[PDB]
């Protein structure tokens, strides 16, 4: 029956799923749980090399606050 | 761990993807074309056993001769028998295929395609049923299930 | 950690191929009336295994190649192009985040029609080539189609970045303002990978069409591998492109599973259609872009020029 | 692009059927008609039995000729759907072949109900047929009939209004009537070109004036008309089965005269004539008065006839097979002309060629 | 086997060539690398090769001839050839570049070795180099193929048979040169 | 009487021209082309599962050879020869001698099953039922040499598919 | 650095495919065989489609800087100049047609 | 509801072939899990089922013994296994088994 054909389409499906999840998932593991910051402008990239320099640990997605004002 | 155990399991890997992905160039010369037809039709379904029905000669791992073979015709088999890449079978289907049938006794007819090439499977019948052409390839599955290919090699 | 990613793209890709060629011939015998593989493993489930083993341990064709180089690299070409493909789609996030990834995936695939054109160089045969020049002329035919097509949506979208065109549909989806590029632009994708009702590599017109002749080819696998990834590589384009799917930041999977099942139904329809219609003959799909889609396109092009300056729609360019 | 000249070479199935036959008792030479047109069998069958009645000047009985034009029917339905099939597979739409070769499946059950063989029957014989129908077998012929209809429908939507298949087909190999006259076409290749001949109407042969059916006719011409006119004849075949089915008459299905039709094998087993008879025609075979026929009828690729020599004895002196695909065949040339590659593919098709009979 | 079987008919043929021969085939597939290594240059080694369809008829000769039980044959060509001359002659029924080098046996064994480490036939072996660059020898008291009815087929006739699927793609050939005979 | 099947000229109102113009312009022909495959994907298929399921046959069926006995387990061959006379594809040789208690019996009875094109004439023509088209169709073999099939062989064929055998010939010998 | 790495692992994945996809059937060792510029003449149209493709793939390229174009100041001159380039387009093409530069038949 | 009723009927195949091992034994030697009336076993081990709601041609089948003389048939069948009183009625040449 047409429903035989599925298990070989779930197979499919699950293929094609995971690199989307994967990558979702990549991102936000090394961009501590945010997603990967888009830069498409040179304004965009400047202020990500200023939250590098900002963080202290030289990584552009490690947020200061408020607590870093004095 | 032995290399016999080695060999034997990967023959049978090797042996199990030969057998279950079959591809016929079907050479059909005359009546027995159509019950070789019937056999890819919806009823017996040849695709179902991982056989695909219509094959190109390059890709082919078996040939089917399907009719009468005529001395005019007899020269073109034998060269597309010669491009078939290996591992290559032959399965001769029908009487006027396996020694002649009702044309044994003319002037213009080949006697047999196994003097032209070598034979693996051999189907009665004038035609055979498209149920005896399948008997006949499930046939062929078991002769390459068979085979011994690395047990051989390993005791060379 | 990227090379991780690379590789979490690269292999699903590997075995989603495999597994269509299952689901065309299991999809094809249903509407034959049939049922296709279902011997080798549960409903044919280990079927593409049998066949990947079978292909990769059979002797080599003959004739000898003209040109070595030219043989190796034809395939080479064929699956760097069509895995380079992938890198750019957001699904929803892009393995690699292009200002210009809409002309990055127009750019490599009109480098995709060089493998045809090398591996009819290096097959020997004069009437080989023919048939490679043949298939050339009806891919850069159709690569015009896409490229207006594609350059009249953008129009709507406001730049040539893909994960643009997912803001653009976050209210409706492109098919219903764009339904007539739609339609064109999916024949061309089909024309594009040389499938039916555009197979005529395969077909019954071509000089070397004959069972009984013979030239300088393979490896088989490969090429096919490089063309099935292709045919869901278009279709994933496709869905983006017409078919947005919303995008929730905190449930990028969401986008995915949705995502993912338009990707596979546009794919299914190539099987559909390719069981549902006889062949164009060459003169005829010719015909069919140059007399009929091309002339269309263009006033399409017009009109979408035109259609956002005209009702103050014009969308943001960042 | 252009076919400039088409110069079939064949020969390739030619296996001196003509020649062996004069080796044969005529009975014996029977099983070659059915590899002739192979998806024909039982038309060529009848054919070579017309012949020899002919010269034996002798008739089957009633009962016989009704069954005769009943398997006559039902091979051209088993022909047609290879015919358009096949010529839709080759130019790609394979779909349609799969759909109506289950159709064919059930007919050879059919074929082998009543012989035994699902194909090379050799049921129709010199003198009527081999035996009678068995019992129950009308009634699955009726309930085939009954749906068989819906099945050609569902072929049509696939190509009769298909703009792919119409740019195949139409103005594809056109034919004028004086060209199809002089080139020795037959069957479908005259009606398409607007010719109204079929010899079933014009030269009946057994009881085909006894049933209602209608002969399509073409306009153009060209491929598509042609195929117009055998999907149309498929539904006149229904048409007739539906009559013979209920018309069928009672009686004894060889001519009861055992110098040419062997007795039944209870008399053959009890009566001392009988045992003779018997025992003389599977042995030496009747003998056919001398004298030379053409006997022809509408085969489904078209006229399909014998020229039957008889010297007197129990073996054909000579006898010659006009094929209808060998006239057919020969005009390719000429009907090919101004055409693509891809035409040539759509015109073999057109023809309906099989190669059993162009070469014998 | 002479001691075992005395009525044994042994025949003793030189290098076979024929389409299958693993002689002319060798010296095509030398050139499958670009290095043509040779004994000296391919000199000091004398060849008499015989066509394997001589051998055959032989062998058949044999059967049939009640004279030839109990005997020795030696079944050779009807010209010699040097090694090099050979060789050459076969590049240049192939169609292929000829580049000839010296070598002597020390740095021809080691080639040699590297090709029989192969778990299947060795391209080439120390063995396989010995006996192709041991001279043929001359053996006037045993009977060869004439005593048999079989008459040598040259090399020249049958080259092209063996090498014409080696070539790339006005057949001046160049017939090799023929060591005097006797 | 005849009928066309492609004469009828299309009208040229606007109601129909536009009829026609959005059948090209919106493919709806081609669309109702797929509407009948996608109904077959929802059909179940018509495959039979060989060899676990078969085809059906009919007692008349024309299958491999076997020459029969009557129930005492004598041989019903009495070497006629009318199956040789009658064989088309002259597959059938046979001699004949008288058996030591003097009854007159085949010494050979061979069938190249190569040569027989199994039109079941040689059952027909027997004229005490000894040689038979028996129901089985499953008998190919690895070589050549195997269909060659001497009275040895056939009588084993009987002796395996007599039971069959003698149920078909019941079932259709009233038609005989 | 990653759209390098990128490019870098498709090709050499590719490149290892195709030679082990050459190498691997020399496991088997089959069995040797023993058996086996100008015009093509190459026809004018064939060229004459490469040409045209080629032709119109130019103008295609004038034409993709439209997306950016749209977000001018001077639209009533960005849209002349649009649809000016559009219709040269439809003008080629109609120019081809007419002179029967889109036929098959010889 | 409907398509809870196919649910349910796909779960009854499994208990109709004893459990999950029976269910995966018939998938994987026949490639079908069909549930039928069992008609009969042969010597052999042969088991013969019908089900007459199936429509001609699957109406009828066989599951071949694993073990047919001194060959182990697990998974090895042949048509050819059948033996001839049987082979009747598989092939519906008659009946009645
Ligand atoms: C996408 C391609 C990826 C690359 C190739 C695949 C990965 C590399 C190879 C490993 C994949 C193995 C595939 C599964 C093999 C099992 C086949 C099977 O289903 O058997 C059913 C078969 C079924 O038997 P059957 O075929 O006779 O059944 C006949 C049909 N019926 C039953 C319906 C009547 O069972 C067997 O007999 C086993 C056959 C041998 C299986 C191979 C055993 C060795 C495996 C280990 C090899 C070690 C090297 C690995 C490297
Ligand atoms: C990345 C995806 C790739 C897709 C999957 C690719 C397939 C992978 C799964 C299959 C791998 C099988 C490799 C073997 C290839 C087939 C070889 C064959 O058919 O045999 C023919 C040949 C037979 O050799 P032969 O010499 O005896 O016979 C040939 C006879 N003539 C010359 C006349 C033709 O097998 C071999 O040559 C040996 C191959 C070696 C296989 C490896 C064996 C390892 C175990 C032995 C060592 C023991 C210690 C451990
Ligand atoms: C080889 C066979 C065919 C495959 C070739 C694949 C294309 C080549 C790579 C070009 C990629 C590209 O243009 O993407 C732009 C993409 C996308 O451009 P973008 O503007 O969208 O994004 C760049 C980043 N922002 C937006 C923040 C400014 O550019 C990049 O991603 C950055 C490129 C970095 C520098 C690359 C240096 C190496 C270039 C090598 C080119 C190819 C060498 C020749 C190979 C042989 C001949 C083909
Ligand atoms: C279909 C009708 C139902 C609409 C639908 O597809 O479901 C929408 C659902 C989520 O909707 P979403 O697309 O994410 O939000 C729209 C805002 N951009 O998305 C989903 O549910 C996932 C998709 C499942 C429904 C399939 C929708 C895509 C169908 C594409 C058919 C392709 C047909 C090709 C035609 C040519 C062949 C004949
Ligand atoms: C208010 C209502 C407005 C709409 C009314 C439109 C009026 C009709 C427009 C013209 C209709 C076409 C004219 C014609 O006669 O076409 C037929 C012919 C094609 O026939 P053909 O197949 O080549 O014949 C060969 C023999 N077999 O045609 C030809 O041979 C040549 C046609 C070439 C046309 C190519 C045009 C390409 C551009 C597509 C349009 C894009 C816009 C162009 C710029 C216009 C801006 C206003
Ligand atoms: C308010 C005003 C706004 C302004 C904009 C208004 C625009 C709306 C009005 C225009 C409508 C445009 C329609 C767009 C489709 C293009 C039409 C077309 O070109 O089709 C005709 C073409 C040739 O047709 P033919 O009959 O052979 O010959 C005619 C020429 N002599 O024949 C074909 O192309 C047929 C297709 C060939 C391929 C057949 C195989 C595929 C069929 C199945 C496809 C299923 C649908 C796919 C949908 C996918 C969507 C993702
Ligand atoms: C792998 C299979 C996957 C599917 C899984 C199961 C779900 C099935 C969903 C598929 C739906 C399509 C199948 C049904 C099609 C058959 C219906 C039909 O036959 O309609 C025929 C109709 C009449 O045609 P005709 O007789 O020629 O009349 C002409 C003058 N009245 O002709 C018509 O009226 C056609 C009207 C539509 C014309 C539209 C033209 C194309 C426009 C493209 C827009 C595409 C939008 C959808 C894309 C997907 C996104 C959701
Ligand atoms: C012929 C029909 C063309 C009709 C054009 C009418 C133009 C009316 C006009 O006023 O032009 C400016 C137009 C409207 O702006 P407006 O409100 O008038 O501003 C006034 C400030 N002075 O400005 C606009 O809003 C947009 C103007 C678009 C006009 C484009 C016209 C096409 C130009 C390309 C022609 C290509 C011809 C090439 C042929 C090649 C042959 C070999
Ligand atoms: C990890 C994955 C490794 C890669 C595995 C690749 C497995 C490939 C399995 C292919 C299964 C068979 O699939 C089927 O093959 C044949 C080719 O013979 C194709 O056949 C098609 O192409 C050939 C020419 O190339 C034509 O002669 C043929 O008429 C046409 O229909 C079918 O369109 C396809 O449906
Ligand atoms: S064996 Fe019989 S059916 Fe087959 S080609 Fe010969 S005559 Fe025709
Ligand atoms: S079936 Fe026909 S061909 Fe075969 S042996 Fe009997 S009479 Fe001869
Ligand atoms: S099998 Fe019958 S016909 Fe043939 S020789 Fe024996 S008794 Fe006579």
């Amino acid at each position: 029956m047409w429903f035989e054909v599925l298990p070989g389409i779930a197979v499919m499906g699950v293929c094609l799923f995971i690199p989307g999840m994967a990558t979702a998932r990549i991102h936000r593991f090394s961009n501590g749980g945010k997603e990967k910051r888009v830069a498409h402008y040179p304004y965009q990239w400047y202020l990500m090399e200023r939250d590098r320099r900002v963080s202290g640990v030289n990584r552009s997605y490690v947020s200061k606050g408020l607590e870093n004002i004095d | 761990s032995r290399g016999e155990y080695v060999v034997a399991k990967l023959d049978d890997l090797i042996n199990w993807a030969r057998r279950s992905s079959l591809w016929p160039m079907t050479f059909g010369l005359a009546c027995c074309a159509v019950e070789m037809m019937h056999m890819a039709a919806p009823r017996y379904d040849m695709d179902r056993f991982g056989v695909v029905f219509r094959a190109s000669p390059r890709q082919s791992d078996v040939m089917i001769v399907a009719g009468t073979l005529t001395n005019k015709m007899a020269p073109a088999l034998r060269k597309v028998y010669d491009q078939m890449p290996e591992p290559r079978y032959v399965v001769s289907m029908g009487s006027c295929a396996n020694g002649g049938g009702y044309y044994h006794y003319s002037y213009s007819v080949v006697r047999g395609c196994d003097r032209i090439v070598p034979v693996d499977i051999y189907v009665p019948g004038c035609p055979p049923t498209a149920e005896a052409l399948l008997y006949g390839i499930l046939q062929l599955q078991k002769k390459i299930k068979r085979e011994k290919r690395l047990r051989i090699w390993y005791r060379r | 950690m990227f090379m991780i990613n690379i590789l979490m793209l690269i292999i699903p890709i590997l075995l989603a191929v495999a597994f269509l060629t299952l689901v065309e011939r299991k999809v094809l015998g249903y509407m034959q009336l049939r049922k296709g593989p279902n011997v080798v493993g549960p409903y044919g489930l280990l079927q593409p295994i049998a066949d990947a083993i079978k292909l990769f341990i059979k002797e080599p064709l003959r004739p000898a190649t003209s040109s070595a180089s030219m043989f190796i690299l034809a395939p080479i070409m064929a699956l760097g192009l069509a895995l380079t493909m992938w890198i750019p789609l957001p699904m929803p996030y892009p393995l690699i985040n292009m200002n210009l990834g809409v002309l990055f995936m127009l750019a490599m695939s009109s480098l995709a029609v060089y493998s045809i054109l090398w591996s009819g160089w290096a097959s020997n045969s004069k009437y080989a080539l023919i048939g490679a020049l043949r298939a050339v002329a009806q891919t850069i035919s159709y690569e015009v189609t896409l490229a207006i097509i594609l350059l009249s949506v953008l129009l709507m979208s406001g730049s040539f970045t893909l994960s643009t065109l997912i803001t653009t549909q976050e209210q409706m989806w492109l098919i219903l303002p764009a339904w007539p590029l739609a339609m064109m632009w999916f024949i061309s994708t089909l024309a594009e990978t040389n499938r039916a009702p555009f197979d005529l590599t395969e077909g019954e017109s071509e000089l070397v069409s004959g069972f009984n002749v013979e030239y300088a080819a393979g490896p088989f696998a490969l090429f096919f591998m490089a063309e099935y990834a292709n045919i869901i590589m278009m279709n994933i384009f496709t869905a983006i492109l017409f078919l947005g799917t919303s995008h929730n930041p905190h449930m990028p999977e969401l986008y995915t599973i949705n995502f993912t099942i338009k990707s596979l139904l546009l794919t299914m329809s190539f099987l559909w259609i390719r069981a549902s219609y006889p062949r164009f003959r060459y003169d005829q799909l010719m015909h069919l872009l140059w007399k009929n889609f091309l002339p269309l396109t263009l006033a399409l092009c017009m009109w979408h020029v035109s259609l956002p300056i005209l009702t103050s729609g014009i969308p943001p360019q960042t | 692009e252009m076919v400039r000249k088409c110069d079939p070479h064949i020969g390739l199935l030619h296996r001196g059927t003509e020649k062996l036959i004069e080796y044969k008792t005529y009975l014996q030479a029977l099983p070659y008609f059915d590899r002739l047109d192979y998806v024909s069998m039982m038309c060529n069958e009848q054919a070579y039995s017309l012949a020899v009645e002919k010269l034996l000047n002798i008739r089957p009985p009633p009962r016989a000729q009704w069954i005769r034009v009943l398997f006559g029917e039902i091979t051209r339905l088993l022909n047609h759907i290879m015919a358009v099939t096949t010529h839709a597979l080759d130019i790609g739409a394979m779909t349609p072949f799969f759909w109506m070769f289950e159709e064919r499946e059930k007919m050879f059950e059919f074929y082998e109900r009543v012989s035994g063989a699902r194909m090379h029957a050799a049921y129709v014989r010199p003198g009527g047929v081999h035996q009678d129908l068995p019992l129950g077998l009308m009634d699955d012929i009726y309930e085939f009939s009954k749906n068989f209809s819906l099945r050609i429908d569902e072929l049509e939507e696939m190509l009769t209004n298909n703009r792919i298949w119409r740019n195949r087909t139409v103005d594809i190999g056109i034919v004028t009537a004086e060209d199809a006259l002089n080139y020795g076409f037959s069957g479908v290749m005259l009606r398409g070109s607007g010719i109204q001949w079929d010899l079933r109407k014009t030269q009946p042969y057994d009881v085909y004036d006894q049933v209602e059916f209608d002969v399509p006719i073409g306009s153009r011409g060209d491929c598509y008309d042609r195929y117009l006119c055998r999907v149309e004849e498929m539904r006149q075949s229904i048409r007739i089965i539906s009559q013979c089915l209920n018309k069928m008459p009672p009686g004894e299905i060889k001519v009861d005269d055992a110098k040419v039709s062997p007795p039944k094998r209870a008399e053959m087993k009890t009566s001392m004539e009988s045992l003779i008879h018997h025992f003389k025609l599977y042995t030496e075979g009747y003998q056919v008065p001398p004298g030379a026929t053409y006997t022809a009828i509408e085969a489904p690729k078209g006229e399909f006839g014998v020229y039957l020599v008889s010297d007197g004895s129990s073996r054909p002196y000579r006898c010659k097979i006009k094929a209808p695909g060998f006239a057919h065949l020969a005009g390719l040339d000429k009907m090919s002309k101004g055409h693509m590659l891809a035409d040539v593919v759509a015109i073999i098709g057109t023809q309906d060629i099989v190669f059993g009979e162009v070469d014998r | 086997v002479r001691e075992t079987f005395p009525e044994a008919t042994i025949i003793k043929p030189a290098e076979i060539f024929g389409r299958e021969d693993r002689f002319l085939n060798y010296f095509a597939n030398i050139r499958w690398f670009g290095g043509v290594p040779l004994i000296s240059l391919g000199k000091k080694t004398v060849k008499q090769p015989v066509y394997i369809v001589d051998v055959t008829k032989g062998i058949i000769n044999a059967i049939k001839d009640p004279d030839a039980r109990g005997k020795t044959f030696a079944f050779v060509g009807p010209s010699r050839y040097l090694l090099f001359d050979l060789v050459q002659y076969v590049f240049a029924v192939a169609h292929r570049p000829f580049l000839p080098y010296p070598l002597p046996h020390f740095a021809y064994r080691w080639i040699g070795r590297l090709f029989e480490i192969s778990p299947f036939e060795p391209w080439t072996t120390r063995d396989k180099v010995e006996r192709i660059h041991t001279t043929d020898k001359i053996l006037p008291h045993l009977p060869g193929l004439e005593d048999l009815g079989v008459e040598a087929t040259p090399l020249e006739l049958k080259a092209i048979e063996v090498l014409r699927r080696h070539r790339t793609y006005i057949e001046d050939v160049q017939p090799a040169k023929t060591i005097p005979t006797s | 009487t005849y009928k066309y099947v492609n004469l009828r000229e299309p009208s040229m109102d606007m109601k129909s021209v536009t009829d026609r113009a959005a059948q090209t312009l919106l493919w709806t022909e081609l669309i109702r082309g797929l509407g009948m495959t996608l109904s077959y994907l929802f059909r179940e298929p018509a495959t039979i599962n060989y060899p676990f399921e078969k085809g059906p046959l009919s007692p008349r069926f024309r299958g491999e050879h076997a020459l029969r006995r009557y129930p005492s387990g004598e041989e019903r061959c009495i070497a006629c020869k009318l199956c040789e006379a009658v064989c088309p594809a002259q597959a059938i040789t046979i001699e004949a001698e008288p058996r030591a208690d003097g009854s007159r019996r085949t010494t050979r009875y061979d069938i190249d099953m190569t040569k027989c094109i199994y039109c079941g004439f040689c059952q027909e023509a027997c004229p005490v039922d000894a040689i038979v088209e028996g129901p089985n169709f499953e008998f190919s073999t690895e070589t050549h040499e195997e269909l060659l099939y001497n009275k040895e062989k056939l009588l084993n064929n009987g002796d395996k598919w007599e039971a069959e055998i003698a149920a078909n010939i019941q079932a259709d010998y009233l038609y005989r | 650095m990653n759209l390098m790495l990128a490019l870098l692992t498709n090709f050499t994945l590719a490149t290892l495919l195709v030679i082990i996809a050459f190498w691997l059937p020399q496991l088997n060792v089959y069995s040797e065989k023993t058996s086996p510029s100008a015009r093509l003449p190459f026809s004018m149209k064939f060229f004459l489609v490469a040409i045209t493709f080629l032709l119109f793939d130019l103008e295609i390229a004038l034409l993709l800087p439209l997306p950016w174009a749209s977000q001018t100041a001077n639209l009533n001159t960005m849209l002349t100049m649009a649809l000016f380039l559009i219709i040269l387009l439809a003008v080629s093409l109609a120019y081809e047609w007419t002179q029967k530069g889109l036929e098959w038949t010889e | 509801m409907e398509l809870l009723q196919v649910l349910k009927r796909g779960l009854q195949q499994v208990s109709g072939h004893g459990g999950l091992r029976g269910y995966l034994r018939v998938l994987f030697r026949a490639n079908d899990v069909r549930v039928g009336t069992l008609v009969g076993e042969d010597k052999y081990g042969n088991k013969y089922y019908e089900d007459n709601k199936q429509f001609f041609g699957r109406h009828r089948w066989v599951i071949y013994t694993t073990e047919m003389n001194g060959k182990n048939t697990f998974w090895d069948v042949d048509g050819s296994m059948v033996p001839p009183e049987w082979h009747r009625w598989l092939h519906c040449m008659t009946d009645d088994p």
